[PDB]
RNA sequence: UCGAAGGUGGGAUCGGCGAUUGGGACGAAGUCGUAACAAGGUAGCCGUACCGGAAGGUGCGGCUGGAUC
RNA sequence: CUGGGCAGUAACUGACGCUGAGGAGCGAAAGCGUGGGGAGCGAACAGGAUUAGAUACCCUGGUAGUCCACGCCGUAAACG
RNA sequence: AGAAGCACCGGCCAACUACGUGCCAGCAGCCGCGGUAAUACGUAGGGUGCGAGCGUUGUCCGGAAUUACUGGGCGUAAAGAGCUCGUAGGUGGUUUGUCGCGUUGUUCGUGAAAUCUCACGGCUUAACUGUGAGCGUGCGGGCGAUACGGGCAGACUAGAGU
RNA sequence: CAGCUUGUUGGUGGGGUGACGGCCUACCAAGGCGACGACGGGUAGCCGGCCUGAGAGGGUGUCCGGCCACACUGGGACUGA
């Protein structure tokens, strides 16, 4: 068991595409973060932290349209273990062109390209979501 | 496959074939031309093709193809020989070249006139 | 070199009439040669020489220097197709026949070629030169008086001045306030398509 | 008051007792030039008949296409039986830099600005399925803001 | 050695092409005028003149000894 | 003392030729069979061993990329 | 005499994990060495039959082998 | 008034007919064309492209996502070792503190000139030439940041083992 | 191409140099390099650049500019900043 961002992404892509209302995986701070970023860009409705048997437990519900439509098209780790990802302030990634969001780890904290241009910082790329 | 594995052995590329092996890095190559004969193509042509044996200046005997209809070659003759396939000898990939040392051109030709070696009209 | 043919065949092929005056028509239909009648195949790629062709020879440019006036107008920041315009038209013998001085495009560009102009009192007979923005065009003061330049001193009225260039009084000359944009001046041509030419 | 183009035109064979008994297919690209485009098959005895099957079908399979002034809104890849089609926007200048069925597509779509690139199979068919299959994965900023929210999280600057 | 004691240096550095991190080892040879230095025992280095014909380096002092 | 060139010696290594001999490929409309493709007329292939002008045969084990009620 | 697996408990340790270039071990049958054993089967081999021929298929015999002890070999459409 | 040629015209690929020849002579980059009505051979007429050039040969990149980092694959198309254990190596669960090696921000030095890009300036234009700004992906020094990776010091039981 | 190395690896005293240094010498110790490819074989002047390419890459090092090496083949010193 390796990458739990990667396993996190996983698992919301599955749940996604079998069009499932919720979700529950092991809660970890870079996960918390990720999902506020993802609540904060309305890709995902609310989420909240419960307590399993064994530490605690992450749970995200998930947004559809008044039709049975993703809000969610795509989700891909970049930065993986076998192979760490960084990008400048000047060279940040764009996603579908800028309809997009690459989540960027930086000094400042969990920042999207629109955030982390406007601040001038780099970091380590995450995940695309768009 | 895995970036690790790559890093460990890299990729590699193809291995291609010398072409130009006779000619050695040249564009074209002088030779003496000996035991100049006639060869029948592959199976579903049935033809009469006029070839030469060349022994060029590399040190190499070659076989070569003379184009053209007619031509004034004989035993030993200096020919200019260049790169050019034939598709249906089995193993000739070489040509005479027509309007040097001693391959004169192609008599009444009047279109294209320079393949073949011939002067426009004077 | 130049071309030096006969412009009414090198207009049936393209379809299109690219000199009016005097011989603007030849009075007959447009089969440009002997198997001219034929209703032949349309290719993709016929469309695009043959737009090129007609960019060419409206301007009776050789192919070599269009290749260069291509990559000059996709190397100008903008669009594409208004930069090549507008390159082709800054042409100095161009800027003659567009002024009304000239009855076709050949003779302007012999005028030209005779140096029969000075811009800013230099005196200039290559018709390739590229006029530009604030360019004053001044005849030989001692080339005037001459037949075919009076002929068309007194038949300035009938094919209009374009509204980037401006000409003046008896002393024939030529004003030009901005670089033109043939895209709104006189396109018998989509120049959409020398782009997609010269992408393949 | 449409255009039409036919693209690939075929003669298949079914062998029977006798011998070879040959027909025709003729896959055509219609489109009204403005943001909507179809696709037929068609297939017949003869060509001009496979060409009006054609051009019904795809008069019939009319699908809109998502435009932001003469290019489309963001990059995509579109996965046929077995054909990629890459299509990235262009700024203005460019024209429609893209093959032989792409271009048909894209031009009958109504497509000024576009790059287009097929990376699997070259076959006719499936470069024109993968072609509309990337078009069908295009997006619109409208929506993509409806589906997230606070529409001006994007990037609009031309607009018009 | 006599005097003389070696010190394996680690460096990484991204893979020009790949973008991998991949790390690396080194071995200098430095120079003890009072030779108290064990296995283990990480060290700090300062590059010298050519004190011999291999080594250019001299130790500084022995931190955090060896278990 | 060191010392180029030279001399002596035993090896290493890279090529060329070589009577004769092993296979390979391509040739026409040659000779001998008919091994495979249908249950291809004894199901076929795989490993191994022996044998046989030649395709191949047979034994042992395996597989279905074969059948049977 | 001896290896592994699963479930339950949650008693214990506290990341001790995963994979693994080379390497090592195991590895059907046939085959090989030394010794023993040998009913049946059965390569090779012999005869009969079929056939134009039949170095085969079918029949009658029949040696190695198949078995055991101790070593070697290290290959299979070793396949899901 | 002293001054135009060369290549091609079956498809790719713009450009077609007649005559002669009759698996012959020959052509051909591919696959093919020629065995008596050849747009594929030779000539003519016509056409197309380019033009003081036009064709052929040779070599390199491209197309080729056919060595795949960007950017490919392994049931049957080429491709999972017969299976396992394990060395170097690669990779690593949740959580606290610290360092600031990786990472990232900024500044100083350097990255010669020419060449290249963008804007002018000068040769009648252009090629050519001068100027200014970029570029020079980097490296070194100083000063910030600590989200993630890593090191160091702990903790936990969910993985692993008993 | 899987084992290479004995002034070889290190130390001390001397010598030598414009200068540190096995650069050299006497003595002492027994090390040093290697699968992250030592030792060996093939090929090659290196770079700013040039050609191609959407880019990443690939090929190349000719004019021009910088550095290196050499001057019939091999060795040596002298004069001198
Ligand atoms: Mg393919
Ligand atoms: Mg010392
Ligand atoms: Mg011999
Ligand atoms: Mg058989
Ligand atoms: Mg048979
Ligand atoms: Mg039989
Ligand atoms: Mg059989
Ligand atoms: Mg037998
Ligand atoms: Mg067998
Ligand atoms: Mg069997
Ligand atoms: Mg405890
Ligand atoms: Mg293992
Ligand atoms: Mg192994
Ligand atoms: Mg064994
Ligand atoms: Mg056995
Ligand atoms: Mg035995
Ligand atoms: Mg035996
Ligand atoms: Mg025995
Ligand atoms: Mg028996
Ligand atoms: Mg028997
Ligand atoms: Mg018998
Ligand atoms: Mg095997
Ligand atoms: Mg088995
Ligand atoms: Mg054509
Ligand atoms: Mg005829
Ligand atoms: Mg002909
Ligand atoms: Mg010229
Ligand atoms: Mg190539
Ligand atoms: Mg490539
Ligand atoms: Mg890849
Ligand atoms: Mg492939
Ligand atoms: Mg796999
Ligand atoms: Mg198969
Ligand atoms: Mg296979
Ligand atoms: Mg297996
Ligand atoms: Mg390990
Ligand atoms: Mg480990
Ligand atoms: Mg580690
Ligand atoms: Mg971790
Ligand atoms: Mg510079
Ligand atoms: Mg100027
Ligand atoms: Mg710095
Ligand atoms: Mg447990
Ligand atoms: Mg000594
Ligand atoms: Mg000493
Ligand atoms: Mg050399
Ligand atoms: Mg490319
Ligand atoms: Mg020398
Ligand atoms: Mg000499
Ligand atoms: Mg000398
Ligand atoms: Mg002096
Ligand atoms: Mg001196």
């Amino acid at each position: 068991m390796t990458d739990p961002i990667a396993d996190f992404l996983t698992r919301l892509r599955n749940a996604n595409s079998a069009y499932h209302d919720e979700v529950s995986l092991p809660h970890s701070k870079l996960k918390a973060n990720i999902a506020q970023i993802l609540k904060n860009e309305g890709y995902i409705s609310d989420f909240r932290t419960e307590d399993a048997r064994v530490g605690k437990s992450l749970v995200i519900q998930l947004k559809y349209g008044p039709s049975r439509e993703r809000s969610i098209a795509g989700l891909r780790r970049v930065s993986k273990p076998g192979l760490r990802v960084y990008a400048k302030s000047t060279n940040l990634p764009r996603v579908l062109g800028g309809l997009g969001v690459a989540i960027i780890s930086t000094s400042s904290g969990l920042l999207t390209d629109r955030q982390a241009a406007r601040q001038g910082v780099g970091g380590e790329v995450l995940a695309y979501v768009w | 496959p895995t970036i690790q594995q790559l890093v460990r052995k890299g990729r590699r590329d193809k291995i291609s074939k010398v072409k130009t092996a006779a000619l050695k890095g040249s564009p074209q190559r002088r030779g003496v031309c000996t035991r100049v004969y006639t060869t029948t193509p592959k199976k579903p042509n049935s033809a009469l093709r006029k070839v030469a044996r060349v022994k060029l200046t590399s040190q190499v005997e070659v076989t070569a193809y003379i184009p053209g209809e007619g031509h004034n070659l004989q035993e030993h003759s200096m020919v200019l020989v260049r790169g050019g396939r034939v598709k249906d000898l089995p193993g000739v990939r070489y040509k005479i070249i027509r309007g040097s040392l001693d391959t004169q051109g192609v008599k009444n030709r009047k279109q294209a006139r320079s393949r073949y070696g011939a002067k426009k009209e004077k | 070199a130049r071309y030096t043919g006969p412009v009414t065949r090198k207009s049936r092929r393209l379809r299109t009439d690219l000199v009016g005056g005097d011989q603007a028509f030849e009075k007959r239909p447009y089969p440009p040669g002997q198997h001219g009648r034929a209703r032949i195949k349309e290719s993709e790629y016929l469309l695009q020489l043959q737009e090129k062709q007609k960019a060419r020879f409206t301007y009776g440019v050789m192919e070599k220097q269009f290749r260069r006036y291509y990559e000059e107008a996709v190397r100008q920041p903008g669009k594409t197709g208004e930069e090549l315009l507008k390159i082709l038209e800054s042409r100095l013998d161009n800027v003659i026949y567009r002024a009304g001085l000239a009855r076709t495009r050949r003779m302007a560009r012999q005028l030209v070629s005779h140096g029969h102009f000075n811009v800013n009192g230099v005196h200039v007979n290559v018709p390739s030169y590229r006029v530009s923005q604030y360019d004053i065009v001044d005849v030989r003061d001692k080339s005037l008086n001459t037949v075919p330049f009076q002929i068309a001193r007194e038949t300035a009225g009938e094919r209009p001045i374009p509204s980037w260039l401006q000409v003046v009084g008896e002393r024939q000359r030529v004003l030009i306030h901005q670089l033109p944009e043939r895209a709104q001046i006189d396109v018998p041509l989509t120049e959409q398509l020398i782009v997609e030419y010269y992408s393949k | 008051n449409y255009l039409e183009r036919v693209v690939a035109i075929n003669r298949v064979s079914k062998v029977v007792k006798g011998g070879r008994r040959f027909s025709f297919t003729a896959l055509v690209i219609v489109g009204d030039g403005n943001g909507m485009v179809g696709v037929g098959y068609g297939k017949a005895k003869e060509v001009p008949a496979a060409i009006a099957k054609g051009v019904e079908e795809a008069r019939k399979s009319f699908f809109r296409v998502p435009l932001i002034g003469g290019t489309i809104t963001h990059p995509v890849q579109g996965e046929a039986a077995a054909g990629v089609v890459l299509l990235r926007p262009a700024s203005p200048g460019t024209g429609v830099i893209a093959g032989g069925a792409a271009r048909a597509v894209l031009e009958c779509a109504g497509v000024h600005d576009i790059l287009a690139k097929s990376l699997g199979s070259d076959n006719a068919i499936n470069v024109v399925h993968a072609t509309v299959a990337a078009l069908k994965l295009l997006q619109r900023p409208e929506e993509v803001a409806a589906r997230r929210g606070l529409p001006i999280e994007d990037v609009a600057p031309a607009g018009m | 050695m006599q005097k003389t004691i070696v010190v394996e240096l680690e460096d990484r550095m991204r893979h020009p092409l790949y973008g991998k991190i991949i790390r690396t080892t080194k071995k200098v040879k430095a120079h003890d005028e009072d030779s108290v230095a064990g296995i283990g025992d990480r060290v700090s280095l300062m590059e010298t003149r050519p004190l011999s014909a291999t080594k250019r380096w001299r130790l500084v002092e022995i931190l955090e000894k060896a278990k």
